[PDB]
DNA sequence: CGAGCAGCTACTTGTGAGCGGATA
DNA sequence: TATCCGCTCACAATGCCACACGCGCTGCTCGGCC
RNA sequence: UUAAACCGGCGUGUGGC
């Protein structure tokens, strides 16, 4: 839940953050770019 | 709304202002101020006290 | 043959990458062993249109596929240039690359 | 706070607290060591599966130039996925009791 | 099927037709989300919808089809086109495109386009191999749209005055002049029907910016061809919306060679709107106007050309004077060089009930030897000559007088004999 | 090849020449677009383009150069100019230059120049050594450039009447001083032919400024010569720059010692666009225009004059009255000080259909005398005696009716006798 | 157009268990 | 083909308290469903 | 629908017991 990973509003474009919001980011990244590569015929080496 | 703008723009430069947003002395600690130090932003207009 | 091995590299500066593997290839005047880039980041749109013009000229993973008959000196040139985060492929680091039915594949995703 | 979400996987994913904790509990359900499961999944390695009239066994794990080579002798019947796909499929055709 | 097909008729045809789908209460729910549930449970059934619209594109990418009976707004049944048909043809804003859409899957937004099927009443290998509107050459009015209709009729004058005072052609860029309170109204009413019975031909476009919706209902229900509009129900937002919308769906259709007729008032309150939606650039202008408020303003009113190659676009916008403020009359100025074809009304004569109360004096056609023949230019000349040396009252009197004792103009050339 | 070798053709040839090239789709994108596409593959094919254009220096110091058939504008075919050359050849605003460049690597943006081969139609040997213009020592017009065709047209006319109410010649400062709906546009149209055919040798540059476009159509493809303009389709910012840049290509010229003659209409546009363009100094003029809103307008008018050296630049800047209005007005007074040669055009006679409506009276020349020969000079103060004492139909009918009762205007004086 | 990715160490020591392994 | 011998990795390392600071710049590429 | 009342996550360094 976010309550428990919160982003706090710390000024500019620096932000006072949580550790596993970085990982939830890049899993969901790689997710759909899996998920965009099946249905794109990718090679089978790319996909592994 | 256009009125909205004219309005705060026609009534000066005034907006949802109600913003506290001001440094007060944290609770407990008293003292006496002694030296206040201001430094701006080059291009930002320098108050008076600066 | 000069097959199509798929590596991944550096990732940001993947064209730049392959403009420096391009530029290690020509100094050994490796182009015997060697082909070219094949990097189709090529979907194209230009929707050009008011309020906005900035469209996305690049759309692929950030592999550089290179056509190459593989050798040992080959593989060590591949990874002497830097920014070839990984040599990926099913092996110890001596790897088999891509099908041709994926070369076919990646023809139509550069015509697309 | 007590209300969640999901993420939707196209592909499966092993859990590591049953790969690492030393010893093992995927690697003690299957008989098998930890590195040949470690080789499986990250694809430098394969594992065959319902190998019925060939001449290889089910649970052995197979490289890539093994899968090369046994893919011409068996076809059809012949089944050898990689990943966790075939760890799932592993877990689901093994039986218990018997 | 077609949207608009379940959108000529009312509300009532709706409802039943969704009790024959057999679903929820329609009659509760707004009767354009009647025709999204409608659509919605059409597509249920097992076959592909078609649809058509204009496109409009945002930032994205992606594309909207906004319907003709919507006002080109945003709407639940605006069908969402996918990036890769702007990849493939590259349809630009206002291309009228039809073809097949399926419905939304849950938690998507509204039916998408899976193939075009007709690009602007044409095979789509035009579209992608074609010579654009800004790449045109504009050039003056060659062909004369002649405005009489032909009976007689008291408004009918209206129209023959116009071809009296100043002729209208293609291409050309026309503005009308006049206070609040003069007769602009039924005045493009008999214009839009007159141009719509005598030259079926052209493609009238009506529009209207910020008026009454009894207005607007009446314009809809009256005049040949489609009524788009945007009343004070929506903000400054919706109105540059629907105005750039109409002007690229009249650039595609001129770049398809079409003639487009754009009849618009008012312009002073499109102008107002495009002053609102602008960028502050720290300085305001004479009569309150921010400095690059007027650029696209004047884009928008000179997409209005005549082509070599194929279609026109004309554009009839209506100038409001007599706001008593500073900066309505500025948009009015910046709007007199800019515009090659005026045309000034007058209310001091329509207090007097006096109508049609058209400006003869002021009103005039650059090029306009190209609007009318040889001779019939010789006898306006001529006309006008003998209009100008007497008053105000006297010339509009006699004009009104003199023409409703005729009934046609070349009628009136062979009675003033 | 050359940029302009490909502009002088339409875009089908172009669409034809890229299809010969093996390119995506050029229908679709722009024409200029289209050569941009063109000029990239032409680059891939392993040669070196040549390109040329008039130069405009930004702040950070490298250049652009900007085509004749773009109006002088930015374009995706401005060929960037390293700072290099100006460190070298130090080449200023308005330099023709032609010579090698090569295409845009990726992440880059334009064509960049390699080598200069052609400077100002001259060897670049000539660009580092070489007077100045604001250096200059202006003088008056000596060498007289007439203006009758000599075939007796009914416009050629309009070419005779200035000959015969005041002279024009190289390096003089001409303003023409007409209401709206005058006859400015066939004027200034007949008055470049005019100069065009009878002397062929002085670079005839027409300006348009805030037209429209089927105006600058016109313009383009019927005088002799380059047709830069900058309709309403470009805000201030184009204006100022287009007029900053065809002054400072003039200003070379006449540093290469040849005449250049600028026809611009209209100059109350131009100084509207830089009021809107200037800094607001906390204060307004009578009429609403700031301070400072005058000093580059004087200079770009005052850019005009006749050199000792070489080279000459005569300006004949259209000026507008009756917008009803002060500060155009304004500009318009400002601007009689400053000109040493005024021309007054009538809308009081136009409007009686009577062309061409030149105010006889208040028009004139500073030093005529050196504008005329001796017997001529004579000729013309007795005739100018003869046209005063009547009145203003009077002069204005005698004119018309006797000049198009003559030919030629030697033909006139020995007909006057 | 916005957001995310990315490019510009060597002395810890013990305790313990699991996994080759080697050697008959 | 069973039994020790050694290789390799995980897991751990008092508790509190107080104070203070620093958690970046710019270019590319991909995500597109208000 | 209306009225009243209320509305420090991490690392680092230092020091002390
Ligand atoms: N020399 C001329 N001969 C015939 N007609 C003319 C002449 N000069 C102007 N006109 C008339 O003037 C009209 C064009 O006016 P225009 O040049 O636009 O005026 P301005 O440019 O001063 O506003 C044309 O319709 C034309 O009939
Ligand atoms: N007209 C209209 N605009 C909407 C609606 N909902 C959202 N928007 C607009 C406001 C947002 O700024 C914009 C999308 O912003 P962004 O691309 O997420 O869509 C709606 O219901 N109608
Ligand atoms: F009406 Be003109 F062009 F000044
Ligand atoms: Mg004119």
């Amino acid at each position: 839940p976010p309550d428990l990973r919160p982003l706090v509003p710390l000024d500019g474009g620096r932000f006072a953050t949580s550790d596993l919001n970085d990982l939830y980011r890049r899993v969901i990244n790689r997710n759909n770019r899996l998920k965009r590569l099946l249905d794109l015929a990718a090679p089978d080496i790319i996909v592994r | 709304t256009p009125e909205e703008k004219l309005l705060r723009a026609i009534f000066g430069e005034k907006a949802s202002d109600v913003k506290d947003s001001s440094l007060r002395v944290p609770n407990g600690v008293s003292g006496t101020v002694i030296d206040v130090q201001v430094f701006t932003r080059d291009g930002v207009e320098k108050d008076k006290r600066a | 043959k000069k097959r199509w091995y798929v590596v991944q590299a550096f990732s940001g500066f993947e064209g730049r990458v392959a403009t420096s593997l391009r530029e290690h290839i020509k100094l050994h005047n490796m182009e015997d062993l060697f082909g070219e880039v094949m990097v189709p980041t090529e979907e194209v749109v230009e929707i050009r249109g008011g309020q906005r013009r900035k469209s996305e000229r690049k759309f692929f993973p950030g592999y550089v596929l290179v056509q190459m008959v593989m050798n040992d000196a080959s593989w060590h040139l591949v990874r002497s240039v830097p920014r070839v985060m990984g040599f990926i492929g099913g092996t110890s680091d001596r790897p088999a690359p891509i099908s041709d039915k994926e070369v076919d594949a990646i023809m139509n995703r550069l015509q697309q | 706070r007590e209300r969640m979400g999901h993420i939707e996987l196209a592909s499966p994913t092993a859990h590591i607290w049953f790969l690492k904790s030393l010893p093992s509990r995927i690697g003690l359900l299957l008989d098998m060591p930890l590195r040949d499961i470690e080789r499986v999944l990250y694809f430098e390695s394969y594992v065959v599966i319902e190998g019925g009239m060939t001449n290889l066994e089910r649970q052995q794990i197979l490289t890539e130039e093994q899968y090369l080579d046994a893919l011409e002798e068996f076809g059809d019947e012949f089944d050898a996925k990689m990943g966790a796909e075939a760890i799932q499929a592993l877990l689901k055709s093994m039986d218990l009791e018997q | 099927m077609n949207l608009t097909e379940l959108k000529n008729t009312p509300v009532s045809e709706l409802i039943t037709l969704g009790e024959n789908m057999g679903l929820e209460n329609l009659a509760r729910m707004r009767k354009q989300d009647i025709i999204f549930a409608i659509l919605k449970q059409h597509a249920k059934s097992g076959e592909d919808i078609f649809g058509d619209g204009v496109l409009e594109i945002l930032q994205d990418g992606f594309g909207f089809l906004r319907s003709a009976d919507s006002s080109y707004l945003a709407g639940p049944d605006d069908i969402y086109v996918s990036p890769s048909q702007i990849r493939r043809f590259n349809l630009r804003t206002g291309d009228t495109i039809s073809g097949k859409i399926r419905p939304p899957k849950e938690g998507e937004r509204y039916f998408a386009l899976l193939k075009v099927n007709e690009v602007n009443f044409d095979k789509p290998e035009n579209a992608r191999n074609k010579i654009l509107f800004e790449n045109l050459t504009p050039l003056h009015a060659n062909s004369r749209l002649r405005m009489e209709r032909g009976n007689g009729s008291t408004e009918d004058l209206t129209a023959r005055v116009l071809d009296l005072a100043s002729p209208i052609g293609r291409g050309q860029r026309g503005l009308i002049v006049a206070p609040p309170k003069a007769g602009k109204t039924m005045l493009l009413q008999n214009i839009a029907q007159s141009i719509a019975y005598n030259h079926p031909d052209c493609v009238l476009m009506v529009l209207l910016i910020d008026e009454r919706p009894e207005e607007v209902t009446e314009m809809q229900r009256l005049v040949k061809g489609e009524v788009v509009a945007s009343t004070f129900d929506e903000p400054a937002s919706r109105h540059v919306q629907v105005a750039e919308m109409v002007i690229e769906k009249a650039k595609r259709l001129v770049e398809h060679k079409k003639d487009v007729i754009i009849l618009l008032d008012s312009i002073t309150r499109l102008a107002r709107a495009y002053n609102t939606v602008v960028p502050a650039s720290g300085k305001v202008l004479t009569g309150g106007v921010d400095a690059n408020a007027l650029h696209r303003p004047k884009r928008f009113f000179g997409a209005a050309r005549n082509v070599e190659e194929g279609g026109s676009l004309t554009i009839i916008a209506t100038a409001l004077i007599d706001t008593g403020s500073k900066m309505d009359e500025v948009i009015y100025e910046e709007f007199k060089g800019t515009g090659n074809m005026e045309l000034h009304l007058s209310r001091k004569i329509a207090e007097k009930r006096v109508f049609p109360a058209i400006d003869y004096n002021r009103s005039g056609t650059r090029k306009e030897e190209l609007l009318t023949t040889q001779e019939e230019l010789q006898k306006m000349w001529i006309l006008r000559k003998i209009i100008h040396p007497m008053g105000e009252i006297d010339a509009m009197e006699f004009l009104i007088n003199k023409l409703a004792m005729t009934k046609t103009n070349d009628d009136f050339f062979e009675m003033m004999k």
